[PDB]
């Protein structure tokens, strides 16, 4: 049970007990998967307009 | 002085960062018009309370913080509610449709053609911060922006700020107060994609929240204001060292250091006490040993689980009024021979504690009892998978049938994210187990 | 309209109880996945408590305290005991153990041999009986090379413990036997032991001199019942009830069932589910427990009662399926879950 | 400003449609005139989904009115709301449909359809967002079956991205103007799985029992059952015309398969003319749940429930209301799929319909409603097989080819509700 590390000021205090010792994506790629989703949007949607026009 | 800037992205994380800023304003002495009597220094400084607050020439003390929907209806509150001044429109983000609970509208049809405004918007504040220490990301699991668009901005914001701390306040769903039945695959879907660019996330069950409002603040049915301002209370709580003199939790590069020891497993359980109803004739003030043995009861955590079957890998103490070292650390032996409270053997057995003399304000009219002291304890449990088991296991009933896979697919995403975010989840399963079994 | 599911189809008590809680046409089973219940007959392995007490509207009530293995398993216990203060490594009531794990794998060898070597220094009685959880796999043997040689061929960890060397013998025969008590505890942690329990004998003379038939040694109903050349010779089934077991107690040693075994029996029962009440007790969790245990004990010829384990999942006698089942639901599922006595159980009082 | 555009078309579309309209501005305060005349702010919150604001203050419904003959759309002129209605918005030809779907879908149908699409575009045009379509119409017939669905298959190339639903009128021999009813109804039908996110189901032969076995009206006409579509029709557009919706949100939460979106609405109470007495909230609970309370006729105890919403509208106890649900829920668990968790959700709406302290309406997606498009389905092949009344729609070009392809699609989707019962 032992306390270190107190420290004090006018609003407060804090301390540590210690009661037993111990024993990314880029900019580019981000671009590519936004654009390689829009792109499967567009694919279906040009499908439906085939499908609509047939 | 280091500054701190806020982000709400969807409905959830708007109306609590709604209801933070309310909050915040009372806490420091900060009027509905900005204005903020006790700041001596008129149009600068760099007080604690400056890491969240900026200031004008005239006197206003403005949040460092920007909001960000995909539908104006719930921004258009903060436009014209009490604390409307705080702001200028410039800090307010709206479109006209929202992501519809669909992760795959948020994050790749909808979040493509706004993220460069939203990052714009960043930037300004950025530029008026001598030393920006990070992000703090507010939104929920479960709505199509708060869990599609939010994923996409940390995945920018890590690109555009390397080398900033980023850390997150999440609500996990609940059914008692949705009517949506897809976010379990938002949930999984978010958590996969941001896992890699968050710091630090304090998830808050609204299932928790729910019931410690029926149960402790006498609400047969809460609503998301009753939520919202009890959230707003653990959040100032975990904020308060960001915004006060002190010297614990001083940097948002601390919460990771003293809760965060294996980067994946970075989802510490918040508990807090004493939440005591207002219209209670009178109620008896709870002791130090009390609030802090209530920190280990499973009825006041923000996520409902049973610590005594997990270990601790890191547990913070955070009091807020009339308390004092001695009594602290007297009412922890006491826990300490009577609760379950096993630590990782590469852990030392401690608590950081942190106290700040200012008693918890409560938000006039509001739901809560004035207390003269309150506490709120950060505990890195791995009992907390319970609550990703929890949340895997609707996602694998919903799945196994494909079922409401098309409207993501709809929105151009490929339906190998869902098994991909899936086995990332399943990994995290397993991360937490070879840690806290034996 | 209640309803329950059944997710442990090889259990023979809880069978039992579904079938009666059926019969009462207030309860409905669901099927073993359907996360709408009331009430769950949980599998006995790896039971998700982490999905329970999650349904808005629901009280979901659970057949396992989540926990209970640390009084369940072989090795556990051991440790339990020793290094729990409310029993103490001074327990007067249960055999000298110690956990020792194989070489091929904290472990208690070179204590064990510490206090081997003083009993046969000491021309004390020094045998010992090795076995695990993992057995249908059982040694006894007086020499500590055979036993930790023994543990070593296998691949689980085993626990050695002081063997009885003076049971008490039941007369004519000249039989081992131990005792057997059910304990069921519900959702408000109140401790029932069950009126009725059960004497598993040996229909065997009782030998000394050798260790190697452990069918003297061993009262296991499977035991008897397959390598047992006299089952069921002195009573049906090799099982004596306590009516004719006390009555034996008063005609031979002059004394009766409760007062010079039954009390030391509560006692334990006591000791052991008090002291884990902290770690298991399901008082304010967002879910209920309650679970039926099998107490297993020895009784030496100083009427001394002894701990021997602790079943989590027993079975009970064929004679006594119906009145021990119904009063599972009386007072562990009905008080939770009413419907539209003189109780069987003898209410253990205690401080929770 | 989430605007919606209505379309009715057709005889049974436009009389279902204008009482509709007159159900919902009663509800907002809007007088046979256009004028507000309300008493509360909930009531023009959401005005503006369904109506447009003109000049001096007036609101008009954001509605297009379509037909092949004028008689039923001279009569909503000249009914009770008639004068609300925007005059342009009449698009009407005069030769009619002869209740013959290749006229509504190829012939006179075609002829008509390019103008009204004009409306549609002017409509849509003067939206701040377009949430979607709403069509009211029947299958039984000519012009709502045929046209109606050759309209939705041009305002989806038009507006792909926007959420298309309709409430569908499915005909029934019990309640029947022609024989061919079943060839007009099949023929939609597979229009409808393609290109509607929703479609509301409504059946006339249930119609029709609720009126003679429940409301005990001795000989039910069509006004009369109307009384119920409208009545419907209010319950269900509660989420979206007052706080608390999105068309597509309740897509995304309702509709797990993008071909099965066809769902059984339900309305409590129905009382018969006792009508005063105060409705409990497990009265509405029950009846709301009861199969009397159905209006797609199929018996829910005969599939499972894949998605559920349930609307209560009146100043009630929302935590009874909860009660009451999980009560529900948690005694028959059997009729719910059990691989879509949480799948019955609730809501709440302090104005209630008028006349009536509180009243819950009932959105549910099962499986049972396999057996309304197998009744279609026997229907269509007992006359098809002989080729029977085939010449009216051969004369309108059309193959029997086509009919082959409609009997083999809806017999496809009867197939797919069948897999997800079991
Ligand atoms: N605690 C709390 N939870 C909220 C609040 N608002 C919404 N939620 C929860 O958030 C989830 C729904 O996601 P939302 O945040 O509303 O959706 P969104 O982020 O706006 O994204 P959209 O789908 O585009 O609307 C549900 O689980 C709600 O219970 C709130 O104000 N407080
Ligand atoms: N220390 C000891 N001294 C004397 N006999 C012992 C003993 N330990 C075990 N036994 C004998 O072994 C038998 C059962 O052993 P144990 O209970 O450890 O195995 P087990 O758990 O597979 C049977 P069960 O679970 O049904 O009680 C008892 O009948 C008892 O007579
Ligand atoms: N509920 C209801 N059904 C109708 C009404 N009018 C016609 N129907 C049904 O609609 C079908 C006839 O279609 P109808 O609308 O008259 O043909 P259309 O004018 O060419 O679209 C038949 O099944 C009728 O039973 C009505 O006013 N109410
Ligand atoms: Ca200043
Ligand atoms: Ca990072
Ligand atoms: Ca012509
Ligand atoms: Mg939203
Ligand atoms: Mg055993
Ligand atoms: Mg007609």
């Amino acid at each position: 049970m032992e306390v270190i590390e107190l420290n004090k000021c006018t609003s407060g205090q804090s301390f540590e007990v210690i009661l037993k010792p111990p024993s990314d994506p880029s900019l580019e790629e981000i671009q590519k998967k936004l654009e390689a989703a829009e792109e499967r949007r567009k694919y279906q949607e040009a499908e439906l307009l085939k499908h609509l026009a047939e | 002085m280091r500054e701190c800037i806020s982000i709400h992205v969807g409905q959830a994380g708007v109306q609590i960062g709604n209801a933070c800023w309310e909050l915040y304003c009372l806490e420091h002495g900060i009027q509905p018009d900005g204005q903020m009597p006790s700041d001596k220094t008129i149009g600068g400084g760099d007080d604690s309370f400056n890491t969240f607050f900026s200031e004008t020439g005239a006197g206003k003390h403005v949040p460092r913080a920007v909001f960000v929907d995909l539908e104006p209806t719930v921004i258009d509150e903060v436009r014209t509610g009490t604390y409307r001044q705080l702001f200028h429109p410039e800090q307010l983000i709206t479109g006209k449709e929202d992501a519809a609970n669909n992760y795959a509208r948020g994050h790749y049809t909808i979040g493509k053609e706004i993220i460069d405004l939203v990052l714009d918007r960043i930037r300004k504040l950025a530029d008026q911060c001598t030393g920006l220490q990070g992000f703090l990301v507010f939104h929920s699991f479960g709505g199509g922006t708060g869990s599609g668009f939010t994923s996409l901005l940390m995945e920018r914001l890590s690109v555009d700020y390397g080398k900033k701390s980023k850390l997150e306040f999440s609500i996990y769903p609940a059914p008692q107060v949705s009517t949506a039945v897809v976010e379990p695959y938002n949930s999984i879907l978010t958590t996969h994609t941001t896992l890699e660019h968050s710091d630090c996330a304090f998830m808050v069950d609204n299932e928790a929240i729910y019931d410690i409002c029926r149960r402790n603040l006498d609400i047969e049915r809460p609503t998301y204001t009753n939520l919202n301002r009890l959230i707003s209370q653990i959040v100032s709580s975990i904020t308060a060292s960001l915004r006060f003199d002190g010297a614990l939790n001083v940097d948002l590069t601390e919460f990771q250091t003293n809760l965060v020891p294996y980067p994946r497993i970075h989802f510490p359980l918040a508990t807090y006490a004493p939440v005591i109803s207002a219209e209670k004739a009178y109620h008896e003030q709870l002791s130090v040993a009390e609030i802090t043995n209530a920190c280990f009861e499973p009825a006041n955590q923000m996520v409902k689980c049973d610590p005594r079957h997990g270990k601790y890998m890191a547990c913070c103490l955070l009091y807020r009024g009339d308390v004092v070292p001695k009594d602290v650390n007297a009412a922890i032996a006491t826990i300490k021979t009577k609760r379950s409270i096993q630590f990782v053997d590469w852990c030392p057995t401690g608590f950081k504690v942190g106290i700040n003399y200012q008693p918890p304000t409560v938000v006039p009219g509001g739901d809560l009892a004035k207390v003269q002291r309150a506490v709120c304890m950060l505990s890195n449990t791995t009992a907390i998978a319970e609550a990703w088991a929890r949340l895997d296991h609707k996602f694998d009933l919903m799945y196994a049938k494909r079922a409401f896979v098309h409207w993501y697919v709809g929105e151009g995403m490929e339906e190998g994210e869902f098994s991909e975010a899936r086995e990332d989840m399943a990994a995290l399963e397993k991360d937490y187990e070879e840690v806290g079994v034996d | 309209m209640y309803t329950f599911v059944v997710r442990d189809e090889n259990s023979s008590v809880y069978a039992e109880v579904s079938r009666l809680l059926l019969a009462t046409g207030q309860w409905k089973r669901l099927r073993k996945d359907n996360p709408r219940f009331n009430l769950m007959l949980g599998e006995r392995n790896r039971l998700p408590f982490g999905r329970l007490g999650h349904e808005p509207g629901l009280v979901q009530l659970v057949n396992y305290y989540r926990g209970a293995d640390k009084l369940c398993r072989k090795a556990s216990l051991v440790k339990l005991i020793k290094t729990s203060p409310e029993l103490s490594e001074s327990c007067t009531w249960f055999p000298e153990s110690y956990v020792i794990y194989p070489t091929n794998l904290t472990d208690e060898r070179e204590v064990f041999l510490a206090a081997y070597n003083r009993r046969r220094e000491g021309r004390e009685g020094n045998v010992w009986i090795a076995k695990s959880s993992a057995g249908a796999g059982i040694l006894i043997s007086s020499e500590a090379s055979e036993l930790l040689d023994f543990i070593d061929e296998q691949g689980q960890v085993h626990v050695i413990q002081k063997y009885l060397e003076k049971p008490l013998l039941l007369e004519p025969g000249h039989r081992k036997f131990d005792i057997r008590s059910w304990v069921l505890v519900d959702h408000l942690y109140n401790i029932y032991l069950y009126r009725e329990g059960v004497l598993r004998t040996s229909s065997e003379p009782y030998n000394s001199a050798n260790f190697q038939d452990k069918t003297c040694h061993l009262t296991n109903h499977c035991i008897q019942k397959e390598y047992s050349k006299n089952y069921g010779r002195y009573e049906e089934g090799n099982e004596m009830f306590f009516e004719e077991f006390n009555q034996y107690l008063m005609d031979a040693l002059n004394t009766t069932l409760e007062n010079s075994i039954l009390l030391q029996i509560k006692h334990i029962i006591r000791s052991c589910l008090m002291c884990i009440e902290p770690a298991i007790s399901t008082k304010h969790l967002h879910y209920q427990s309650f679970q039926l245990f099998g107490f297993d004990f020895m009784v030496d010829e100083e009427l001394k009662v002894w701990l021997i384990e602790v079943n989590g999942a027993p079975a009970c006698a064929q004679k006594l399926y119906a009145e021990l089942c119904q009063g599972i639901v009386d007072v562990a599922i009905s008080s939770v879950f009413p419907l539209a006595p003189t109780s069987i159980f003898i209410k253990l009082h205690h401080h929770h | 400003m989430r605007e919606i555009v209505h379309i009715q078309a057709g005889q049974c579309g436009n009389q279902i449609g204008a009482k509709f309209w007159e159900v919902i501005s009663d509800e907002h305060g809007i007088d046979p005139t256009g004028s507000y005349h309300g008493d509360s702010d909930l009531q023009l919150e959401r005005i503006n989904v369904y109506y447009n604001e003109a000049t001096g203050n007036k609101y008009v419904p954001r509605a297009i009115l379509v037909d092949l003959e004028p008689g039923t759309m001279d009569s909503v002129r000249s009914g009770p709301f008639g004068q609300i209605f925007r005059p342009d918005n009449f698009v009407f030809g005069q030769s009619g449909a002869g209740n013959n779907w290749a006229k509504g879908h190829y012939t006179e149908g075609a002829e008509l359809v390019d103008s009204v699409l004009d409306v549609v575009r002017k409509e849509s045009e003067s939206c701040d967002c377009l949430q979607g379509f709403q069509l009211t119409h029947s299958l039984g017939g000519g012009t709502g079956s045929g046209m109606g669905t050759l309209l939705i298959s041009k305002i989806r190339e038009e507006y792909p991205d926007r959420i298309m639903n309709t409430f569908s009128v499915m005909p029934s021999p019990k309640v029947s103007d022609t024989v061919v009813e079943p060839y007009n109804a099949t023929l939609s039908v597979h229009q409808l799985v393609e290109n509607t996110d929703e479609t509301y189901c409504i059946d006339n032969e249930a119609l029709y029992d609720i009126c003679f076995r429940t409301l005990k009206l001795t000989t039910p006409t069509y006004g009369d059952l109307n009384h119920l579509v409208s009545a419907t029709m209010s319950g269900v557009t509660t989420c979206l015309r007052f706080p608390g919706a999105d068309l597509r949100k309740l897509a995304v939460n309702m509709v797990p398969f993008p071909r099965l979106h066809f769902f059984m609405p339900g309305f409590a109470p129905l009382t018969s003319r006792q009508q005063y007495r105060a409705l409990t909230v497990p009265e509405l609970t029950q009846q709301m749940f009861d199969s009397k309370n159905m209006m797609a006729a199929c018996d829910p105890r005969h599939g499972r429930y894949l998605t559920v919403a349930a609307i209560f509208r009146g100043r009630m106890s929302m935590k009874e209301v909860d009660e009451q649900m999980l009560n529900v829920q948690n005694k028959n668990s059997s009729y719910f799929v059990e691989w879509i968790p949480n799948n019955v959700k609730t809501a709440v709406c302090d104005i209630p319909p008028r006349g009536l302290k509180m009243s819950a309406t009932f959105i549910g997606n099962s499986t049972a409603i396999q057996e309304l498009f197998k009744r279609i389905s026997e229907q269509f092949t007992a006359m098809f097989r002989r080729k029977a009344f085939l010449h009216w729609y051969t004369g309108e070009g059309m193959d029997e080819m086509e009919f082959t392809e409609a009997e083999s699609n809806m017999n496809d989707l009867v197939s797919e509700y069948q897999q997800y019962q079991d």
